[PDB]
């Protein structure tokens, strides 16, 4: 009874329908695109930047 | 922000208590025009009337942390720093405080604290709207109120 | 039918010499008719919420009598009998009367409590209010001047 | 942590050239105030309970942050105001000696009005004492005394608001 | 017991930290800063880092604060994690 | 001027009607209590030196910048004239306590009296809580139930002339405000 | 500027305004009709504050503090006779951080 | 809407009964004719149920090809939207009477409308017409001379409030023309 | 659908336990006030006719239009269809209140009705205030501070009752919002 | 009679000129075709206040960058004026059009315009668009060919009044060019 906090399987999926089903729910949000105000929330830094990802780039005009 | 600014109230909810302020987005705000909660709260908008201001923006703060995960099919209410209860209503992914229908699911704070964003502003319970500013009338005669008053031989039926 | 302004008045009055707040009759700039217009409302507002700060000083004054009133009339039938002071047959020294500097610019000032402490809060607000009640005043009249000539 | 000749000579410094005439000029400007700054701050040494007495009572003395619910109601929180004002009116007069109010910051000011925030203390009560404390402060020193200890108090004020 | 049983200045104790801590006290503090130490020059001790976030309590925050500027360090945040506000009964 | 009895003439001129008998039945009870109103006003007039003096310097006691520099309460001239308007303002209220009708006192002394002392300097909210301690004092004066005078009356009950009295004390402080 | 003397202080009077009250004259007014004004200035003629004041603070000077280093913020007084100048660059920096000149 | 006029704070532990700094000068100058502008935005939102449904209708019955198959109000999501974009053009615009200025009426409403709406393929040419219905609604309810429905109002003048809300419905029909 | 008991069983499912001892306090205690349960419902049910006509009625009296042409309570088929979804939101809320737990108000009252209230074209604004009159009647039924009907109700408290169904109406409120 | 028509205009302050009953016949034999004149300018002022608000906003709707961030109906103390400036032109043709010559109309409120609008800052082509609606307007109030509105007259014809008012709105833009 207690196999879907203690597996190491169930974790997974369990974990990957609730992060799918925010998806579903955020990509059909973003449909509504030139009026809409924007916020920045201030998403958390729970997974570090792997890449540099420096904000100027380079001149692609 | 401005309202907390210069209300006071943002003092009280600079506090390292753990908050779950359900701020509202100035849509919310900009949604006080209906005809109905117009009446209601457009007294506020007078430069005196502070004093219910903080009674009303008070109910927006919750002490505890709620996240919306910790609202899993559950109903739990509890009363705000202004006094008065408020249910707390998370059932099928649609939290719910008081009127709100929050927007944004949680925003991580300093002292632990939540932040979510409803989508109207929360009145209390027992909030009656403050009345406008009257004119003190006074009565003109007062031979027209001993003659208002009931007599004791009026009051056992001796007169009509 | 028609009040009279406040500024009209105070043509007709003689002039004191010592006001509490001396006027700005004649040190108005020469501006246009917008631009008084524009100070007056801003100045008219300040005084409104310059009053409804001072209303919630009064409060705080009957809140604070009501806090010591069980206390301040307990102690009105005991019997203080002080040490000194009263009679002149005992050594008082500085206190026969004060001593030396001691009695203040006024004399509310040396008594000490929580509905003396707010009293003066309220004498410092109501100045403030009063200063700019009294812009309005010669902001109103140059308006007289700006029509009465226009 | 500099006063004004520190200042001046890390200005001085920092761009590598000697003390010219504007340095030195400042610095002279500095030294002839130096006896007002040091009676400025012999009176308030002395009546360092005194004056922080009669702020307290001539600001917050009587209002309801004083009796009960308000924010100095209990004895441990009324002790720890006048212990709070002490630090003010004496880091005041280090900023009044040293010229220059770099110490307030320093030991002051960084982490004050966040912490004040965290134990919830109303900034708003605190900036009026401390105005308070700056009137009766311009009492002892003088016009002009008063005058630059007045100068690092709202120094604490703008910062801590 | 407490730190403020009438010691000020004159006062046969020396004149040192007192802190505003109830009995027993039970608030305390997460800080952060950074402390440069200023002496390793002269002393060439090893080094030991100077950023730390940590848990102060209550009752010597106020001493812990007052020092971390003595030597130069700059408080970088501060918040009040475990405690109640405006509490009278209860911080014990 | 105005008294009750001339209140409801123009009332009933307003309809062109004669005064008839139901509304004199209410005139009938005004004059069987007309000595408790002689009784009250008396108790007003003979305490009316000290009542303006409890006032004027209970309205210090609640700001000292009245006796401040600048003040207005501050020299000689200004205390005088400021005692003197205090004991007018008592001297009006008494009038329509005696005449059953506030007429006298709304147009021959509330009338312009807020934009008057605009003028002049005065603090019109020091003025308020002036004469609202002036109105504490004639219902303590009245009922019978000040602390350091008591007057000997008949019995019964007076409660009706206390707060006919009150209510022409807030008719001022709705005038300066 | 005000080239309007040509527009003197008769000026915005608007004279045609007419109210015929039914078959009857004219009755032409002389009402001056302002607008929904404004008047828009900053810094008017008073200073309309009656204390409540405290609201100055300093610039913010980066990571250091506010106005304790403002020693690269200066104007300059010296330089000396045996500066030589320096190959690389390391172009110029927020005020090598947060200790001073004196330390 | 609370943003609108200035409050003030008299208590302690504040931070802007003492500390503020400023009472907001061009604030308080607007209750100066305060009560006069929350009539007139009081007359606006208790017939603003009534307006937009009006207006919107107004454009319907002056354009049938609108609700024609293929027109842009033809189904129910759409219609829906018709009626939303209405009501929340006719809170901003009393927002804007209300704070008088316009700055929240071009921020929150007018920024980056005539993009949507040329994105959307929603007619700009009759959704101007349905605006200045709501131009022609909204100064008779202010100067009270609506056919329908009059309201009790205190004795005066409310022209250059009409006048002024009349600013501001063209100042949205421009932007997205 | 569940209730107050069915709630701690499917709350006690997802943890896998059995109902024991620590959980049973919170429905012995809820037994123990289940006649005061009982005697809330039944001061709705005994006035639930004349709420409805109380709160419609109070929605048109603060927004009149409403009842305008090209309105939503115009015809008397939309007046009527106003007193029917009044009473129907009572229906479910006076079973929601008796269940003790607000799942059959949130899977038939409030299922999809927000869905429902702009495909009709309804206005939304106008029902928050209907909804919320039928609150402030409830309150003061349960706590028997109506003004003007009084039931017989031994003594005691009923806080914890007029809050619950304080939290029923808006929990409507917040999901056709 | 005329002269004190212009003795209210002239006198370089403020006046009035009610006209009488023996007065009038006397005005309207000696101005010529005076009953259609006197209609004339009655279907103007009467809808004084509807052709500002189109013709202010009807420039706003041709040339949508003036009330652009920049632009000069922006900062409504400015869009103000423009509507003020707008009335003023409006009610100075229907003096000209009452005492049927241009030459009040051109030194009271015409004389110095061109230098006025030019530092200011005026855009000064868009002022010959906000006349030529109002020059559109008055040719289709005078003739009873109004489009929302129709008056009831006298029957007749008025086209040489139409074209005399078509004489004096060009003459501000003659001299605003
Ligand atoms: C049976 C014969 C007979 C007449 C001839 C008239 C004579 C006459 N006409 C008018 C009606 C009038 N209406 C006008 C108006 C006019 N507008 C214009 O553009 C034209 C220039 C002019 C028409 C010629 C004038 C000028 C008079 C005459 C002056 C007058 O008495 O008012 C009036 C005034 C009362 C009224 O309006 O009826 C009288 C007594 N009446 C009669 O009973
Ligand atoms: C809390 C909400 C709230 C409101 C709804 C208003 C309500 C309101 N309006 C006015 C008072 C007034 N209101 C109006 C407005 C109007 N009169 C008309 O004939 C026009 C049709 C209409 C404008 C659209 C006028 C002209 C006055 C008189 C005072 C003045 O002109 O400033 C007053 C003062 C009453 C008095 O002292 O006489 C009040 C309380 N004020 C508020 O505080
Ligand atoms: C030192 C500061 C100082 C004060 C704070 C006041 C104290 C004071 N006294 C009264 C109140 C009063 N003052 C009087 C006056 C008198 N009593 C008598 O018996 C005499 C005949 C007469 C003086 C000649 C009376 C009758 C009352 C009413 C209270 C009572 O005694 O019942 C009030 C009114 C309360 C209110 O605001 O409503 C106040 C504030 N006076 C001061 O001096
Ligand atoms: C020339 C001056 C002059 C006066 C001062 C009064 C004097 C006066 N007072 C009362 C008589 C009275 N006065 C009062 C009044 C009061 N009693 C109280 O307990 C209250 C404290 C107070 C209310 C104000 C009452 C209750 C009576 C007796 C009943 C009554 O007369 O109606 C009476 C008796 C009338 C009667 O009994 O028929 C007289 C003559 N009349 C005058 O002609
Ligand atoms: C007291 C103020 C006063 C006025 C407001 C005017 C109004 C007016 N005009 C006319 C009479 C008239 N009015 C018009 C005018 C018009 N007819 C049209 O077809 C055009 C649309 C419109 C021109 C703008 C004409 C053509 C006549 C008839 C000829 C004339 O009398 O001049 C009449 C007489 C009608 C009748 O006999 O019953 C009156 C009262 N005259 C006044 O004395
Ligand atoms: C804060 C300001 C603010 C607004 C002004 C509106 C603006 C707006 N309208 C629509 C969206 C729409 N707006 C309309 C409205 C109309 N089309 C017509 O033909 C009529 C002329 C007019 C009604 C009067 C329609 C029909 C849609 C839906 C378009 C579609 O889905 O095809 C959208 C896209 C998202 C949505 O579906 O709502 C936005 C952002 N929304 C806002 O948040
Ligand atoms: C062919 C279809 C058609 C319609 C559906 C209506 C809709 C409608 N009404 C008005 C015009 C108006 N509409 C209203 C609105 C209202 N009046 C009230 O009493 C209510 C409170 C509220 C409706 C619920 C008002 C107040 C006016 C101004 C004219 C008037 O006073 O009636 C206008 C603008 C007309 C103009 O500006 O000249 C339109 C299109 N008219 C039509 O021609
Ligand atoms: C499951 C729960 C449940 C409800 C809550 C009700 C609510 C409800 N009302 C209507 C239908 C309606 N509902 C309203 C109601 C209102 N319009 C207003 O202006 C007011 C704000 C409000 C009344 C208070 C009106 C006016 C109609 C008529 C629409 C029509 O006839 O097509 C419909 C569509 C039904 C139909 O027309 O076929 C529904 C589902 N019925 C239910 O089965
Ligand atoms: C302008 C129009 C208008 C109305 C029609 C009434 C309608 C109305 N009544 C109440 C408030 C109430 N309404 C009722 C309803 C009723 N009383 C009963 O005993 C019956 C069951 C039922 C009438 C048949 C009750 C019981 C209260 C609570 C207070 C009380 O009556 O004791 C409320 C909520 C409080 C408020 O916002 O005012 C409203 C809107 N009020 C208005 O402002
Ligand atoms: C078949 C239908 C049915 C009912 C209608 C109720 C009837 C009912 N109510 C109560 C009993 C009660 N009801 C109340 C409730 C109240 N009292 C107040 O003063 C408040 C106004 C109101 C709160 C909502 C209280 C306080 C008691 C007594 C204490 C208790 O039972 O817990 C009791 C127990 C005491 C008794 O025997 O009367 C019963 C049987 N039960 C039923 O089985
Ligand atoms: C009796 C004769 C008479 C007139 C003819 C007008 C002329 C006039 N216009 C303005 C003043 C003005 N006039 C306009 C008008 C406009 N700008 C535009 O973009 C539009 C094209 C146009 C309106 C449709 C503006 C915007 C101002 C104000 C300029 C400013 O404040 O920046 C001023 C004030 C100048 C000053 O104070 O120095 C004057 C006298 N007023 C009069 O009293
Ligand atoms: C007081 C009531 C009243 C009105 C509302 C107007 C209505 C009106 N507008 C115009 C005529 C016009 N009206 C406008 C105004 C506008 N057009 C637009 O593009 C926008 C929809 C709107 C600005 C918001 C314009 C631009 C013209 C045409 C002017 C021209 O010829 O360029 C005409 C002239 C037609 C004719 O004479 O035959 C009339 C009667 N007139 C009145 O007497
Ligand atoms: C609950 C614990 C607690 C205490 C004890 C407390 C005391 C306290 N005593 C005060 C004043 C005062 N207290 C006294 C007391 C005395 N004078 C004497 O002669 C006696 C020896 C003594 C009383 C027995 C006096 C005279 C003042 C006013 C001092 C002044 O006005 O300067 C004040 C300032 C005014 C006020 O806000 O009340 C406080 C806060 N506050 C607290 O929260
Ligand atoms: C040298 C720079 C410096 C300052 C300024 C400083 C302040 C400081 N003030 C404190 C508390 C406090 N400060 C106050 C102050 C006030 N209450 C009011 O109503 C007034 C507005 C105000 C007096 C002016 C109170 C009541 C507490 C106790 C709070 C509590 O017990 O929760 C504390 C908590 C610990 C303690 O006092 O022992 C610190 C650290 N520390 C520093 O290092």
């Amino acid at each position: 009874l207690y196999a879907i906090e203690t597996d190491e399987v169930s974790r997974l999926e369990v974990d990957l329908e609730e992060a799918k089903g925010q998806l579903r729910v955020l990509e059909a949000a973003m449909a509504k695109s030139t009026p809409m105000t924007r916020t920045a929330e201030f998403k958390t830094l729970t997974k570090n930047v792997a890449a540099v990802t420096a904000a100027e780039k380079a001149d692609p005009l | 922000v401005k309202l907390l600014n210069e209300s006071g109230v943002e003092k009280l909810v600079e506090q390292a208590g753990p908050y779950t302020v359900f701020a509202p987005t100035d849509d919310a705000f900009a949604a006080l025009l209906e005809p109905h909660s117009f009446n209601k709260l457009a007294t506020l908008l007078r430069p005196e009337n502070n004093d219910a201001l903080r009674k009303v923006l008070m109910h927006h703060v919750i002490p505890g942390a709620f996240t919306s995960a910790s609202l899993m099919d559950r109903a739990v209410t509890v009363k705000s720093l202004a006094g008065e209860p408020i249910s707390i209503m998370g059932l099928n992914k649609l939290v719910t405080a008081g009127t709100a229908k929050v927007v944004r699911a949680d925003v991580p704070c300093a002292n632990g604290c939540i932040i979510h964003a409803v989508s109207s502003v929360i009145i209390p319970p027992n909030y009656v709207p403050v009345p406008q500013p009257t004119k003190p009338v006074f009565p003109r005669s007062v031979i027209a109120e001993i003659a208002k008053l009931p007599t004791p031989r009026q009051a056992l039926g001796l007169d009509p | 039918k028609a009040a009279i302004m406040p500024h009209q008045i105070v043509d007709g009055l003689p002039v004191i010499p010592n006001s509490e707040h001396p006027s700005q009759k004649y040190n108005v700039p020469k501006v246009s008719r917008e631009k008084l217009q524009r100070e007056l409302l801003i100045a008219q507002g300040k005084a409104n919420a310059l009053q409804i700060e001072l209303d919630a000083a009064y409060t705080s004054l009957a809140s604070s009598r009501a806090f010591l009133a069980p206390f301040a009339a307990m102690a009105a039938d005991m019997d203080i009998r002080p040490l000194y002071g009263k009679n002149p047959q005992v050594f008082a020294g500085q206190f026969l009367g004060v001593g030396a500097g001691q009695w203040g610019k006024t004399g509310a000032d040396t008594v000490r409590g929580r509905s003396r402490r707010v009293a003066a809060d309220i004498g410092v607000k109501e100045f403030q209010l009063e200063r700019v009640k009294q812009l309005v005043v010669d902001l109103q009249r140059a308006l007289a001047l700006e029509d009465a000539e226009a | 942590m500099q006063d004004a000749i520190t200042s001046v000579i890390n200005a001085a410094d920092v761009q590598g050239k000697y003390l010219d005439a504007n340095s030195v000029e400042k610095l002279r400007g500095y030294f002839q105030t130096g006896e007002l700054r040091v009676r400025a701050a012999a009176t308030i040494a002395a009546n360092a309970a005194t004056i922080i007495k009669e702020a307290v009572a001539k600001s917050l003395l009587y209002s309801d942050i004083t009796r009960p619910g308000g924010n100095m109601y209990t004895t441990r929180r009324y002790a720890a105001c006048i212990r709070d004002l002490d630090y003010y009116l004496r880091y005041a007069t280090y900023g009044m000696l040293a010229g220059d109010p770099s110490i307030l910051d320093e030991r002051v000011l960084n982490g004050l009005k966040e912490t004040y925030n965290s134990l919830g203390v109303p900034i708003g009560a605190t900036i009026q004492a401390i105005q308070a404390m700056k009137e009766v402060t311009g009492s002892l020193v003088g016009s002009d005394a008063g005058k630059e200890m007045g100068l690092y108090f709202d120094y604490i004020c703008s910062g801590l608001s | 017991a407490y730190d403020m049983d009438g010691t000020g200045a004159g006062s046969l104790e020396p004149r040192g930290i007192k802190s505003s801590a109830v009995e027993k006290d039970s608030r305390c503090f997460k800080v952060t800063f950074v402390l440069p130490s200023q002496s390793r020059l002269y002393t060439f001790r090893e080094l030991q880092n100077v950023y730390t976030t940590k848990m102060v309590p209550f009752s010597s925050w106020y001493a812990e604060q007052q020092r971390i500027q003595k030597m130069g360090g700059k408080i970088l945040k501060v918040e009040l994690v475990a405690g109640g506000q405006m509490r009278s009964v209860g911080n014990q | 001027m105005l008294d009750a009895f001339s209140r409801v003439v123009v009332n009933s001129d307003a309809k062109a009607a004669y005064v008839g008998g139901s509304d004199l039945q209410a005139l009938k009870s005004f004059i069987a209590d007309g000595n408790k109103r002689l009784d009250a006003v008396n108790s007003i007039v003979s305490n009316a030196s000290c009542m303006v003096s409890d006032a004027v310097s209970g309205m210090i006691c609640e700001n000292p910048g009245l006796i401040s520099p600048g003040g207005n309460c501050y020299t000689n001239r200004r205390m005088a004239a400021c005692l003197r308007d205090g004991e007018i303002i008592l001297r009006y209220v008494s009038y329509a306590l005696l005449a059953g009708d506030a007429s006298v006192l709304e147009d021959r002394c509330l009338n312009g009296l807020k934009e008057t002392y605009i003028a002049l300097g005065v603090p019109t909210n020091s003025s308020i809580r002036a004469v609202s301690i002036m109105k504490a004092q004639a219902v303590a004066f009245i009922t019978n139930t000040a602390t350091e005078r008591k007057m000997s009356f008949a019995a019964g009950d007076c409660t009706s002339l206390a707060s006919e009295v009150a209510s022409y004390f807030d008719r001022v402080g709705a005038a300066i405000s | 500027d005000v080239v309007n003397a040509a527009y003197p202080k008769n000026i915005k009077n608007k004279a045609p305004v007419i109210s015929f009250d039914g078959k009857k004259g004219v009755k032409l007014e002389m009402v001056t009709l302002q607008t929904f004004a404004g008047d828009d200035s900053e810094d008017t003629l008073f200073d309309y504050s009656s204390g409540k004041f405290m609201p100055q603070k300093p610039a913010d000077m980066g990571i250091a503090w506010p106005s304790g280093d403002g020693r690269q913020a200066e104007m300059k007084g010296g330089k000396g006779s045996f500066n030589q100048p320096d190959l690389r660059k390391y172009g110029p920096f927020p005020d090598f951080l947060k200790r001073s000149m004196d330390l």
